[PDB]
């Protein structure tokens, strides 16, 4: 039941997604993921391209910490900039259990 | 001043070891300081490149 | 004789002027004890505050002035 | 492993348990905390040992042997602060390798939590005996309280005090047991220590940022060893500061009084980092409420890894729910200042206030946080 | 040019390791002699006829 | 391709004496260690005390 | 298995480094180090100081609010009754 405070939540959003430092310090909502069992399982499914560039960051990332030296804020990552790419492939393992549990009830 | 020694007669001598240790402590810390970041040096100085194949 | 530095440097202190201000509160208090004391009224409460800041000026001064 | 040292004796083959550990990049000083604590207990092991030599436990006399072993003995007294001060600087060293846990969150290891559990239980229990040694007064009486206080349970309570008594009173056997317990026990628990690292050593260490750093890793010889190095010593100098100059300063138990079965000491707390725990005892009128109150306190901490709700890990990335780690934190410290007062109303109430916001804020808000930044951030 | 003291006690000492371990060996004992002296006095000089290394001047050898 | 690749510079850490790379580097080589040797040694000793 | 052999699977990274004698132990350290104190000093900042504040407060407001419900019998009831 919102339509004008649907926008007007958004800047909350990309207010509050710019309050979390990986936006500055150039992750994605994807890659700070808790650690699932099925993201292997998703990891697995994922094509180098991809599985790649998501890595060469993590090595770039924890860097900076050691030396705390933030990115220039420029550089920073955005909120328009997102991309999901992880979770449609996790998504679908998550159904498999569930259709496998679902059966193995009775 | 009698029972305030009373309690405590190595007071007088106990002191000592207190100039004795800040000297010998100033000495090291900033040594050791030295030390860690002389390793350190090393780790801050990385550099990456990604330049793959694609 | 020899008349000590301490009780010499009291009235120096209690010269000064919550002193006396207090003081006078314990003449308040005491004026109205005075036959009210037939009621539980006593101003030892008040002599402790008096004294509480006298020695305080006494601090800083006869310590320094004995041997 | 040509030749390798490691391998001639077997035995230095598990000593490659240590050199070629891996290790991750970026690591607070706040992980120094973990070796740090060993360190603590290796440096008492001996302090007490010689002076566990000229003391003795006899109800009548031991007391006495004290005044003897600061005073006549060959640098009595350095050593007896010595193995006291560093009591309360382990216990600082303690909360706060509890510390990085939260904040960020490694709990996440599972049963390793649990043994940092139990590992701690026991520790605090030790002093507690230990304390009981130099037979102040405040000493009897704190003894003499929390037996008085075990007694509630309804139909068994009562043989277990004058059981662990053996009789009517705290005379020998209560002492003397003891100087048996504070002793052997805490071996036992360097046993046990070993134990708790192994388990981290089947998946290795944890980071900052909640992020498996597997794609970088350090080997542990040559570096983390230095800035051990380094954050060894610091403890030293305080622990060392301390002791000399303003020895009495934390020493603010002051019964040297030799204690009197009579006789009642005006105030009774007991010493200074028990004092919340003991503070939440009086909150609760009921007698029997305070103790399923105060004991299972703490065992809340075994209860948090069932709350961790959220996607990502580490904190330092969900700033909301940091303003409750923070706002749980002075709770804690709070307690303290109120537990370090009196039982007058004004406290009274405010103490009665902290105690039910303790809770809320661990066993309600934390879980509730994390929810909406998932569906805040489109989780 | 002639080598300062470094290029010279590398090569002197801190090259081989006995000869670095050495006079690090070495230095303490004259320092520590020199050491212990040396501080007294700060301690000492700033306290002053408070003891009776001072006081007893007064009565000692009567 | 492999070719494009050249060193990144960290001089601002280095030292000077080196700074030039028309020295060979061997020749403050000699003084250039031993003052973090001299630490080294230097560090080790109040220890023992 | 052997700790850093079969650790993961990694692809085209690379690394730059030199001897620690090419370079000092205070490379710039006042200069460069002392604006980074700000970043993070005030990053926190605004999360974590505020709780105490208000803790110190209550540490005097208490203590106060307690001081004169002792302090001063001839206060409510004065010493008259
Ligand atoms: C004196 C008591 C303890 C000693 C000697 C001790 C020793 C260690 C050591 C050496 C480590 C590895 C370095 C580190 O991660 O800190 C460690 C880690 C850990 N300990 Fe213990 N620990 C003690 C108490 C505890 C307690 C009381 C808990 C939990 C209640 C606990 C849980 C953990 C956890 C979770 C870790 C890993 C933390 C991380 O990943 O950063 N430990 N401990
Ligand atoms: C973390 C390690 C330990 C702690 C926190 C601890 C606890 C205590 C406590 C609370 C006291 C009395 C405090 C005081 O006297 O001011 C104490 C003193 C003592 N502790 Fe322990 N204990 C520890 C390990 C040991 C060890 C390793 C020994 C013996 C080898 C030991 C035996 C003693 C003895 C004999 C005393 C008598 C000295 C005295 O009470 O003044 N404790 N220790
Ligand atoms: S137990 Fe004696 S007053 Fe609470």
């Amino acid at each position: 039941a919102v339509s004008a405070s649907s926008r007007w939540l958004e800047g909350i959003r990309k207010w509050y997604y710019n309050a979390a430092g990986f936006n500055k310090l150039g992750l994605m909502r994807d890659d700070t993921i808790h650690e699932n069992d099925d993201v292997k399982e998703a990891i697995r499914r994922l094509p180098e391209n991809l599985y790649n560039d998501r890595v060469f960051r993590i090595k770039r990332a924890l860097d900076l910490s050691m030396r705390q030296q933030i990115l220039p804020k420029e550089q920073w990552t955005k909120y328009e900039e997102d991309k999901s790419y992880l979770e449609p492939y996790l998504k679908e393992v998550i159904r498999e259990r569930k259709e496998r549990e679902e059966w193995a009830k009775k | 001043t009698f029972l305030r020694w009373a309690a405590e007669p190595e007071h007088d001598h106990r002191k000592r070891m207190g100039l004795k240790m800040l000297l010998m402590m100033g000495l090291l810390l900033p040594l050791v300081y030295a030390m860690k970041r002389h390793k350190w040096s090393v780790l801050k100085s990385r550099k990456l490149a990604y330049r793959p194949p694609k | 004789e020899l008349v000590d530095p301490l009780t010499t440097v009291r009235e120096q202190c209690e010269q000064l002027e919550k002193c006396v201000k207090a003081r006078e509160r314990l003449e308040l208090c005491d004026e109205r004890v005075s036959s009210r004391s037939q009621t539980e009224e006593d101003c030892t409460e008040e002599l402790l505050d008096f004294l509480h800041a006298r020695d305080h000026c006494v601090a800083h001064k006869l310590f320094n002035s004995l041997k | 492993m040509t030749n390798i040292r490691k391998s001639h004796p077997l035995m230095k083959i598990v000593n490659n348990a240590f050199i070629d550990l891996p290790a991750p990049s970026n690591i607070s000083s706040w992980w120094n905390f973990g070796s740090l604590l060993g360190i603590c207990l290796i440096l008492q092991i001996l302090t007490g040992l010689f002076l566990a030599m000229h003391y003795t436990s006899d109800t009548t006399t031991a007391f006495s042997s004290v005044t003897h072993i600061c005073r006549d003995v060959n640098y009595g007294w350095i050593i007896r602060y010595m193995h006291a001060n560093g009591a309360s600087m382990f216990f600082i060293c303690l909360y706060m390798h509890v510390g990085r846990g939260l904040y960020y969150g490694s709990y996440t290891f599972l049963e390793t939590w649990n043994i940092g559990v139990i590992l701690l239980l026991t520790v605090m229990a030790t002093a507690f005996m230990g304390y009981v040694l130099p037979w102040g007064q405040m000493s009897f009486w704190g003894a003499t309280v929390i037996t008085n206080l075990l007694s509630a349970i309804p139909y068994i309570g009562t043989n277990l005090v004058e059981w662990i008594w053996g009789g009517f009173s705290v005379d020998k056997a209560t002492l003397t047991r003891f100087f048996a317990f504070h002793f052997i026990l805490p071996f036992i628990i360097m046993a046990i220590a070993m134990v708790h690292l192994l388990f981290l050593h089947e998946t290795g260490s944890n980071n900052p940022t909640g992020i498996s750093s597997d794609v970088d890793k350090i080997p542990f010889h040559p570096y983390y060893t230095i800035k051990d190095i380094l954050g060894a010593l610091l403890l030293i100098l305080a622990l060392m500061l301390l002791v000399l100059f303003a020895p009495d300063l934390l020493g603010d138990p002051d019964n040297y009084t030799p204690a009197n079965p009579l006789n009642t000491p005006p105030h009774i707390k007991p010493e200074w980092y028990f004092l919340f725990a003991y503070a939440i005892l009086r909150s609760i009128p009921n007698k029997l409420g305070g103790v399923l109150a105060l004991a299972f306190s703490i065992l809340i901490l075994a209860l948090i890894p069932l709350l961790h709700t959220s996607k990502q890990r580490s904190m330092m990335f969900r700033p909301l729910s940091q303003c409750l780690f923070w706002a749980l934190v002075a709770d804690l410290l709070t307690l303290t200042w109120i537990g370090g007062q009196p039982v007058e109303h004004p406290y009274i109430t405010i103490g009665q206030l902290a105690s039910v916001l303790y809770f809320l804020l661990i066993l309600v808000l934390m879980p509730t946080a994390g929810t909406i930044e998932n569906k805040l951030l489109k989780w | 040019v002639a080598p300062t003291l470094t290029a010279r006690l590398y090569s002197l000492l801190f090259r081989r390791t006995s000869t670095f371990a050495l006079t690090i060996v070495v230095g303490a004992l004259f320092f520590e002699r020199a050491f212990d002296q040396g501080a007294d006095a700060i301690y000492e000089h700033i306290n002053e006829g408070k003891l009776w290394k001072h006081i007893k001047h007064k009565y000692e050898n009567k | 391709s492999h070719t494009d690749i050249k060193v990144p510079d960290f001089s601002d850490y280095r030292r000077p004496e080196v700074l030039d790379s028309t020295k060979s580097s061997k020749e403050s080589s000699e003084a250039r260690k031993g003052f973090s040797y001299l630490v080294t040694a230097t560090t080790t000793v109040g220890v023992a005390y | 298995g052997r700790q850093f052999g079969h650790l993961t699977r990694v692809r085209h990274v690379i690394t730059y480094s030199l001897s620690p004698f090419e370079q000092r132990a205070f490379p710039h350290y006042f200069s460069k180090g002392i604006p980074n104190v700000l970043r993070r000093t005030r990053a926190c900042i605004l999360r974590v100081a505020p709780p105490f504040v208000a803790f110190y407060l209550v540490y005097t407001w208490g203590t106060q609010e307690f001081e004169k419900s002792k302090r001063k019998n001839p206060a409510a009831y004065e010493n008259d009754r």
